[PDB]
């Protein structure tokens, strides 16, 4: 069914590097607002990053300067590279394909787990 | 004889300029209308998309002698004129400047433009025509030259003279 | 006119007066790029356009050269070498309905960017990775302009804001547009600098007695002497006399 | 919910200040704005405030307007004779998307 | 700034009542401005039937929609008001009023017209 | 960026009767919004954006309503497996943004 399924999950020592991906299906990504979501555990979510169909995207304030969406036209997929993973990163990140005024976000990703050594 | 038109071509390919007398005004525009194979004979219009840049509108130009200098050199376009009670009469009179336009437009080639009452239109008809009144126009090409020019207690010219016809006169 | 439909114009061949502007309102947001507002009325141009239209509230600071959104990357944008400025006053006492007014729309859907000063009205249905749902609803099938809706309950970030924006040309300007004029009362009698029309020069100004042609505007006499001028306000021809001089 | 109630009767004295009270709900009161008329018997109504705070060129400054959370207020001070007449709410409604008004009040001094 | 509405004032039952707001003072071709209607019965508070934007935006009164219609001849400076199937209930004064905008805020009802009262018996 | 609370945190009602959820806002939310349903275990599910608009496939026992500052979800006829966590999640400054609640628990018996 159309999907967006996550990998790159795990633990990493702290000041590491990180990438999330994110692969599709029946639905295309270049022309579609993209949006990285996360969750700590137990905890609400909070609105990572966005792709315009065009290309100009988008980061929220918490995670600006550090993490950055790219996609992969070619094959219909997304990417989240992420740096500097401090003690508050660790959570589940979600790949979501947000539509907006006209019907919110729903197609979501499985998730996958970010937490640091310690 | 109603306007003339100007420019590098007829075709809409270049920013061609049009000016058009009328019985109420004088009508100049330049906007790259490309025309038909012959100017059309009035059947108000014949001319293809624009792309106008400049219009302008001001009083009409009108046995009588209608005499035009037509001159774009610097940039401008400009026309001198007079009219003249009454082939080409042997009294001096000197044109006026009439207007001087900004336009830029690279000018080239030129046309006439006439009209009709009741004359059919197509942009294409042989050598036959629509009739129309008995009338004649004749065309001179300027060149650079040294004139002596007199002027006259009022500031108008009264005479000149060519400093490079013959030897009296050099 | 709406965000992606704003009315193009063309204002040249006019003596402009960019301080006229300043009495009408209060100019919520004036900033002027390529030329600066305070020296706008005096400097000339080639031809100023000038587009007007509506949007939201927190979408005003989207307008401006080489800023990219969503009303700026999807249905209006302008260059990074741009010369004009844009000029934003909140107005929803003639554009908030009661209700909700859907008449002002943004681009809120598209494939790329536009380039500047790129107009677009097509109302197609946006795609849906596959052949969409032409004509129809269902999962993401989701057209590509949106309205604003704007009521009097909105908050002012959500509220309309009338725009004018003025592309300027400083490229091979044929000087059309601009204000100088200004001219100061006039003297006579008095050996006084004066600087008609451009003509400048120093002397006592008397009244002439010479029949200037009307398409005439200077006086001569041998050797290229400016002799004489006629007023470019009432058109008067005056006298030019080099003011006393001499040994002693 | 989608009709405003006013207290028919104000009963005020010359001087005095007296408010007036309009209940609404969340679809009405709550999200939109609360204007407020007058209206004398036998004439069409004149307009008093809208936008909850603002007066139309042409009424006098005693008469003040507020709204708080899901009720409407109108406070007169200054109570004269020449005010006896019918006072009314007004609002707009989403849920019902109709202007909304209420009963009115006479306020006869004493 | 003045309107006035005028039309038949009695009307059998079964019948339609039409009704013409003439005004003087503002055009229905600017930004802001619109024309309303508002009745009010005979002992009754007030009541909305309609509103028309200067955009052409012909709000109806849901409840006493599929019964009115309301349109503009701005040329003539005049509105005309249409309402089928009169009944006794609607024996009221029925006002025209104007709406335009402020300094904050569209203004709404800021004038009102004077009435015409509407008997509808026989 | 307008902070939503969600109300209750918990709530034990009989089995087969509605669920009230208010979540209330700061500044204005109009209809720009959505409910989310986040099955404890997985990702959370669009039920009811916008005012009262029911997502796809949503089961009709829910209804969506308020406007502004206020909204609420309500549930007709809660069964065994409607115990999840909810959101109201709004994006009335939609390009790029949303902003989330603190969550709802909502459980049966
Ligand atoms: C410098 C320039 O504009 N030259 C043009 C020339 O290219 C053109 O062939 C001619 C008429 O066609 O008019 C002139
Ligand atoms: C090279 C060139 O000028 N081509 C012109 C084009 O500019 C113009 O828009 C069109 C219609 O007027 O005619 C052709
Ligand atoms: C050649 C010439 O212009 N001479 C002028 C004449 O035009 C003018 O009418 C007259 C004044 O009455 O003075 C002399």
């Amino acid at each position: 069914e159309v999907q967006l399924v996550e990998s790159g999950g795990g633990l990493v020592q702290p000041g590491g590097s990180l990438r999330l991906s994110c692969a599709a299906s029946g639905i295309t990504v270049s022309r579609n607002y993209m949006s990285w979501v996360r969750q700590a555990p137990g905890k609400g979510l909070e609105w990572v990053s966005v792709m315009f169909a065009g290309g100009s995207t988008f980061y929220a304030d918490s995670v600006k300067g550090r993490f950055t969406i790219s996609r992969d036209n070619s094959k219909n997929t997304l990417y989240l590279q992420m740096n500097s993973l401090r003690a508050e990163d660790t959570a589940v990140y979600y790949c979501a394909r947000d539509l907006g005024v006209v019907g919110a976000t729903d197609y979501w990703g499985q998730g996958t787990l970010v937490t640091v050594s310690s | 004889i109603r306007g003339w038109i100007f420019g590098t071509t007829l075709d809409s390919k270049t920013q061609s300029l049009l000016i058009v007398n009328n019985a109420t005004n004088v009508v100049i525009k330049v906007c790259e209308f490309q025309f038909c194979n012959d100017p059309f004979l009035d059947f108000r219009v014949y001319s293809s998309a624009n792309n106008c840049t400049f219009e302008y509108v001001s009083q009409p130009f009108l046995k009588n002698l209608r005499e035009f200098v037509f001159k774009n050199i610097d940039g401008y376009f400009k026309i001198y004129s007079k009219h003249t009670p009454i082939d080409l009469p042997q009294g001096f009179s000197a044109l006026e400047p009439l207007v001087d336009l900004p336009i830029g437009i690279n000018i080239t080639r030129f046309q006439t433009l006439l009209a009709l009452h009741r004359s059919y239109l197509t942009p294409g008809d042989s050598s036959s025509g629509w009739t129309a009144g008995a009338a004649a126009y004749y065309v001179g090409y300027l060149q650079p030259r040294t004139f002596l020019l007199k002027y006259n207690e009022n500031g108008t010219i009264t005479d000149a003279v060519d400093c490079a016809l013959d030897p009296l006169s050099e | 006119a709406s965000v992606y439909a704003w009315n193009r114009k063309r204002i040249s061949n006019c003596v402009a007066d960019y301080s006229v502007l300043y009495n009408f309102a209060p100019f919520f947001a004036f900033k002027c790029y390529g030329v600066s507002p305070t020296k706008l009325n005096d400097l000339c141009f080639t031809n100023v356009y000038a587009d007007s239209f509506v949007i939201r509230g927190n979408e005003v600071s989207q307008i401006a050269p080489g800023q990219t959104g969503n009303i700026a990357d999807y249905n209006y944008k302008l260059p990074d070498d741009f010369t004009g400025c844009v000029i934003a006053w909140n107005s929803n006492k003639l554009d908030s309905k009661v209700g909700g007014n859907y008449n002002y729309r943004y681009r809120l859907f598209r494939k790329s960017n536009l380039k500047p000063f790129e107009r677009d009205i097509s109302t197609e249905i946006y795609q849906a990775g596959n052949k969409p749902c032409n004509g129809v609803a269902g999962v993401n099938c989701y057209f590509p302009l949106q309205s604003y809706g704007f009521r009097p309950t909105y908050g002012v970030g959500h509220q309309p804001y009338r725009v004018v924006v003025l592309s300027f040309e400083l490229l091979h300007a044929p000087a059309t547009v601009c204000g100088p004029k200004k001219s100061t009362n006039l003297v006579k009698n008095k050996c006084v600098n004066f600087n008609f029309n451009g003509l400048t020069g120093t002397g006592v100004l008397t009244e002439s007695n010479k029949k200037f042609l009307p398409f005439q505007q200077f006086g001569r006499d041998i050797a290229d002497t400016t002799d004489a001028v006629r007023d470019p306000q009432t058109l008067e021809i005056l006298d030019i006399t080099p003011c006393s001089f001499g040994g002693v | 919910q989608s009709v405003l109630t006013q207290s028919p009767s104000a009963s005020g004295t010359p001087g005095q200040r007296v408010t007036i009270s309009c209940s609404g709900s969340r679809s009405n009161i709550g999200s939109n704005f609360v204007y407020w008329f007058h209206q004398l018997p036998g004439t069409a109504p004149k307009l008093l405030i809208h936008s909850n705070d603002q007066r139309p060129s042409g009424v006098p400054d005693r008469f003040s307007g507020s709204n708080s959370g899901t009720s409407a207020s109108l406070a007169i001070s200054g109570l004269r004779s020449e005010d006896e007449a019918d006072y009314y709410c007004a609002a707009w409604d989403d849920s019902l998307s109709s202007w909304v008004f209420g009963g009115g009040t006479k306020l006869t001094v004493l | 700034i003045t309107l006035k509405e005028s039309g038949l004032t009695l009307v059998r039952p079964t019948q339609t009542l039409t009704l013409t707001c003439t005004f003087s003072g503002f055009s229905l071709i600017n930004s802001g401005v619109g024309v309303g209607w508002i009745r009010q019965p005979p002992g009754k508070a007030l009541e909305w039937l309609a509103l028309i934007y200067w955009d052409d935006d012909k709000r109806y009164n849901p409840s006493l929609r599929s019964r009115l219609t309301i349109s503009k001849a701005t040329s003539k400076n005049q509105v005309v008001l249409t309402m089928t199937n009169m009944d006794p209930v609607d024996t009221a004064t029925y006002y025209c009023t104007h709406r335009g905008p402020g300094h904050n805020t569209p203004i709404y009802f800021e004038f009102w017209g004077q009435g015409a009262l509407v008997t509808v018996s026989s | 960026e307008r902070v939503m609370t969600q109300s209750p945190a918990t709530l034990s009602v009989s089995p087969g009767e509605r669920a009230t959820l208010s979540c209330r806002a700061s500044e204005s939310v109009s209809s720009d919004l959505a409910w989310y349903q986040q099955k404890p275990g997985q990702a959370p599910r669009l039920l009811i954006y916008g005012a009262s608009t029911r997502a796809t496939g949503i089961p009709a026992r829910f209804s969506g309503s308020g406007s502004g500052t206020e909204f609420t979800l309500t549930i007709s006829s809660l069964q065994s497996e409607d115990s999840a966590v909810y959101y109201c999640q709004q994006y009335n400054n939609w390009p790029p943004g949303y902003t989330f609640g603190q969550g709802t628990k909502l459980e049966i018996k």
